[PDB]
């Protein structure tokens, strides 16, 4: 449903990590990388690839 | 039953489901609680009159 929905603000976040650790870069995880490098909003609305 | 004690134990990003219902639970309670005082209010103020 995508294309139907219109949104300003967008924005592209850039970086490389495991495998592993891709379960932690999502909305109220915990991981080293995500609790100390780069940590997602409770609130956020985006989609992650 | 606490909420200083559940706030503590639980983080908000995952606390919220707790955090959520305890509220919707007490709300009913003031609910109740306001709403029996109406009821009683208005058989007083008919003994009042």
């Amino acid at each position: 449903k995508l294309n139907d929905l219109c949104f300003t603000n967008v924005y592209a976040d850039s970086f490389v990590i495991r495998g592993d650790e891709v379960r932690q870069i999502a909305p109220g995880q915990t991981g080293k990388i995500a609790d100390y490098n780069y940590k997602l909003p409770d609130d956020f609305t985006g989609c992650v690839i | 039953s606490v909420l200083n004690d559940i706030l503590s134990r639980l983080d908000p990003p995952e606390a919220e489901v707790q955090i959520d219902r305890l509220i919707t639970g007490r709300l009913q309670s003031l609910q109740t609680y306001v709403t029996q005082q109406l009821i009683r209010a208005a058989e007083i103020r008919a003994s009042a009159n």
